[PDB]
């Protein structure tokens, strides 16, 4: 399974959005594509997929996160 | 007849029932969501009648009954549908027990007046030993080594067991049929305790490789491993939040895990008899913490091998209150067994006064969620009921129940009746041996069975 | 005066049982009076732990004699139920022996308890 | 045991708790 | 082979009995009986 | 242009590399701890020289001097945390008594050998470089990694390792496939 967690959430109405750090646990898996992460974040935040933008993902040394 | 209309109907019927049962309505509606606020909101310790409790001991054929887990359906305020898996099991209370005989048994405990009734069981044995000898191939349907723990899913659809064979088998409640096997994939990853997140499908498993594993039973998948304990994680407790609390035995530490935040809080006792004796002007040093139960999302209690029951707060690293030698001291060894000399006075000297005396261990410790009363267990021969102070800074001995005779390996509580008037049924698994090992000398009169006590509230 | 002597206090008993558990994990522990006796004969014992509540106490009183002849520290703990549990086995243990190893990962911890036991004797 | 003056010298805005918290979900 | 097991088993008990005799000022026979 | 990035050398060549006693000491050290070359020994000696020179300068200062208290406490805490300095020797006088072996015993290679996960220091080095060892949840592939007191009890085989519960490596499954065929 793949776990997605969000932390350090800032509501930024100056840019009309919410900003956060995304942690992905993906044991026994290379990594999670930005598209599928966008789909799941849209699901959990109850927003359209077009309103979600994810970037800057670095896999930890040793893998799995 | 839109879904919005259906909820309105059910919500309207719920209010009408609340009017019939009865300021009072507004207060009762708040209590429906008091659980979301992780505070104690069930003050019924004074209303409990321990003295008039109806005790009963049910014998079982299994040897060394190791753990018990009870399932109680709860009405969901959001959907107004009961947690029972099917219509047949509406308002049916179940208990699941596991033993070192490799048997999983389910009982019916709906009728508080009647004894537990066996329904189905599943037994393991040597047929289930894996041939591969590889950890990731330890996927056999039954158990072949001691079962140490069991937990019933809050949705009433699965019961999960684990023990010394390093597997996590999830069984169907109706038939006790295995539906998935999840190896821990470690050479020393023996499962020592299981705790479901309240009203959730998230499971926490504390293992002997010093790690905690978390699962999603609906997805049948492992999610993460938690690290930090320096010895075996013996017990684990969870509440509605994702904040499980664990104890580590000989490392003498309790850890609270904030799963979303990926942080942990470490709690340590730090008592030393010299100061305890001085402030007084028998005190035993703690060796290991064996049991833990969360009173609250912000408070929990622990029991040590020196008989200390401590109360903890998330704010403070040290205990806020301690109850030393909660269950008393073990009987002194017989002078006819201490030595082989004929002269009695010589034998008496080998007892060395009171230096060989040691306290009873707290083998079980259960706190009713978000209440002010909790129950402790040992092999003293009684279950002690304690009440926590209103400010949550202390606790006192509410009473005792002497029916149990043997090692109390696990304790559970189930309630029935209207909101105002609840009868509480205490179910404890009783063994002739400690769950983790065969160290304890045979206790006179101890039997393997299910201890039961029904308590009613009046005042 | 009593046969089981010296008996460690509560604080020292926990410190002793701490070292016993670590030595168990590192394969540096010999459990049982028979195995403890062999270590003394081979001179590979760092010190001996005994249970004072043994029934009868006499079945382990050969060990202090061997120790005092070999100048090996020894100490008594109150409980064999606790000693066996910390030894890592599922049964009570009346005697245990820490095996000598100057290349061990717990060398500093072992010598700390050994120094206190010499003070006790 | 017996053994046992004149001193010459607006508030800041109160801290607001975070409006949003972390969210978690698992799949597959 | 079953004969060897008893002989080893009896030897262990004999070792225990000799200790109760040697390290007791006035040994009894109570433990030897149960042994 | 963009600001400079700082860097430094982590070692220094000894005063007289060709002394027979020095060569024999280096032989014994590299053999006992499984070191690759003399540069690792030089690196550790360089660190220890800096530490002991700092302790010497602090000891020259008056007791209760603010600089002495502050920097000596920081140095003692660091040495105790890394495990080189014992909890019962929290003084600069014992800082001056430290030796290279105290630092070499804290290397992850030595700890992996001593905890029993490897049969020698060289097997320990091979296990570390081959991604078989984890400190807590983190795979560490650096043999010179310095283990802390708290980290000591968390050294284990990694979850991804064939020795840690994962599937066998390429060699094992290749052999199994050919045997089945
Ligand atoms: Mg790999």
């Amino acid at each position: 399974a793949v776990t997605i967690r969000t932390r350090k959430v800032i509501s930024n109405p100056l840019l009309a959005r919410k900003q956060f750090v995304v942690d992905v646990l993906h044991p026994n898996r290379a990594n999670v594509s930005k598209d599928e992460l966008r789909e799941k974040l849209a699901e959990v935040y109850k927003a359209e997929k077009d309103a979600v933008s994810v970037f800057g993902f670095r896999t930890q040394f040793g893998g799995g996160k | 007849e839109n879904p919005a209309d259906k909820r309105r109907r059910l919500a309207k019927q719920y209010l009408e029932n609340l009017k019939s049962e009865a300021d009072i309505i507004a207060s009762r509606l708040k209590e429906d969501v008091a659980e979301q606020q992780g505070r104690v909101f069930r003050y019924f310790g004074d209303k409990l009648l321990i003295s008039e409790a109806k005790q009963s001991f049910t014998r079982v054929g299994e040897n060394n009954l190791t753990c018990i887990s009870c399932f109680q359906p709860v009405l969901n305020k959001y959907t107004f549908e009961e947690s029972s898996n099917g219509d047949k099991n509406k308002g049916r209370l179940f208990a699941y027990t596991v033993s070192k005989d490799l048997q999983l048994t389910k009982y019916d405990i709906t009728d508080f007046s009647k004894r537990p009734k066996k329904l189905k069981y599943a037994k393991g044995g040597a047929k289930y030993i894996p041939t591969s000898k590889h950890e990731y191939e330890n996927t056999t349907e039954g158990h072949y080594d001691e079962i140490l723990t069991v937990a019933a899913s809050p949705d009433g659809k699965y019961v999960v067991t684990g023990g010394r064979d390093r597997k996590l088998i999830v069984w169907s409640t109706e038939s006790l049929s295995p539906v998935k096997v999840i190896p821990t994939k470690d050479r020393r990853g023996e499962v020592l305790s299981l705790a479901f997140r309240k009203n959730s499908d998230q499971l926490y498993a504390s293992c002997a490789d010093f790690k905690i594993r978390t699962y999603s039973i609906n997805q049948f998948s492992q999610l993460e491993i938690l690290y930090g304990h320096h010895d075996i994680v013996e017990d684990i407790s969870a509440l509605a939040m994702e904040r499980c609390v664990t104890v580590g035995a000989r490392d003498r530490t309790a850890m609270l895990w904030k799963i979303p935040d990926e942080t942990r809080l470490t709690f340590r006792g730090g008592d030393e008899p010299q100061k305890l004796l001085r402030r007084w002007m028998l005190f035993f040093c703690e060796g290991s913490i064996d049991v833990v139960s969360m009173v609250d999302d912000f408070h929990f209690i622990t029991g040590s091998d020196n008989g200390n029951i401590c109360l903890w707060s998330l704010a403070k690293k040290k205990p806020i209150f301690t109850e030393r030698i909660a269950h008393g001291i073990l009987p002194e060894p017989s002078f006819n067994d201490i030595s082989g000399e004929t002269d009695e006075e010589l034998r008496k000297r080998q007892l060395q006064g009171k230096k060989l005396l040691q306290p009873f261990w707290i083998t079980s410790l259960y706190a009713i969620p978000y209440s002010n009363v909790f129950i402790s267990g040992s092999w003293s021969g009684s279950l002690k009921v304690w009440k926590i102070s209103d400010n949550l800074r202390s606790f006192e001995l509410l009473g005792e129940l002497s029916g149990a005779k043997g090692v109390v390996t696990k304790i559970q509580v189930v309630e029935s009746g209207k909101h105002g008037k609840e009868k509480f049924r205490i179910l404890a698994s009783i063994a002739k041996e400690h769950r983790l090992g065969r160290w304890i000398a045979n206790v006179s009169g101890a039997r393997n069975g299910i201890y039961s006590a029904v308590i009613d509230q009046t005042g | 005066n009593p046969k089981a002597f010296p008996l460690a206090d509560a604080a020292l008993t926990q410190q002793i049982l701490d070292v016993v558990q670590q030595a168990a994990n590192l394969r540096q522990l010999k459990k049982g009076a028979n195995e403890a006796t062999k270590t003394l004969n081979r001179g590979i014992s760092e010190f001996i732990i005994m249970a004072a509540d043994c029934e009868p106490i006499e079945i382990l009183l050969h060990l202090p004699l061997l120790c005092e002849d070999k100048n090996v520290p020894y100490v008594f703990v109150p409980s064999r139920v606790a000693l066996g549990r910390a030894c890592g086995v599922s049964r009570p243990v009346i005697a245990a022996s820490i095996t000598t190893n100057d290349a061990s990962a717990i060398k500093t911890q072992i010598y700390a308890v050994k120094d206190k036991i010499e003070t006790l004797l | 045991n017996i053994l046992s003056r004149f001193d010459p010298s607006p508030r800041a805005a109160k801290k607001r708790r975070p409006a949003a918290k972390g969210k978690n979900l698992s799949f597959k | 082979k079953n004969k060897g097991r008893i002989s080893r088993y009896l030897a262990n008990k004999c070792s225990m009995a000799s200790r109760i005799d040697n390290y007791s000022e006035e040994p009894s026979n109570v433990f030897g009986s149960v042994l | 242009p963009r600001a400079p990035r700082t860097y430094s050398k982590t070692y220094s060549t000894p005063k007289r590399p060709y002394e027979s006693s020095r060569l024999d000491a280096e032989l014994k050290l590299a053999g006992e701890f499984g070191l690759k070359n003399k540069k690792e020994i030089y690196r550790i000696s360089f660190q220890l020289s800096k530490i002991r020179r700092a302790a010497r300068d602090l000891l020259t200062r008056d007791e209760k001097d603010p600089k002495r208290l502050f920097e000596g406490n920081a140095l003692i805490r660091r040495l105790v945390r890394v495990g080189v300095l014992s909890e019962d020797k929290k003084k600069l006088d014992y800082v001056l008594a430290l030796k290279v072996e105290d630092f070499l015993e804290r290397r992850l290679q030595t700890q992996v050998y001593k905890l029993g996960l490897a049969k020698s220091v060289h097997h320990a080095r091979v296990l570390i470089t081959q991604r078989h060892i984890a400190v807590g949840k983190q795979i560490v592939n650096i043999p010179s990694f310095m283990v802390r007191l708290d980290s000591e009890k968390h050294i284990d085989f990694a979850p991804t390792s064939p020795f840690g519960g994962a599937r066998p490596g390429r060699v094992a499954r290749r052999n199994a496939a050919r045997k089945a065929e």
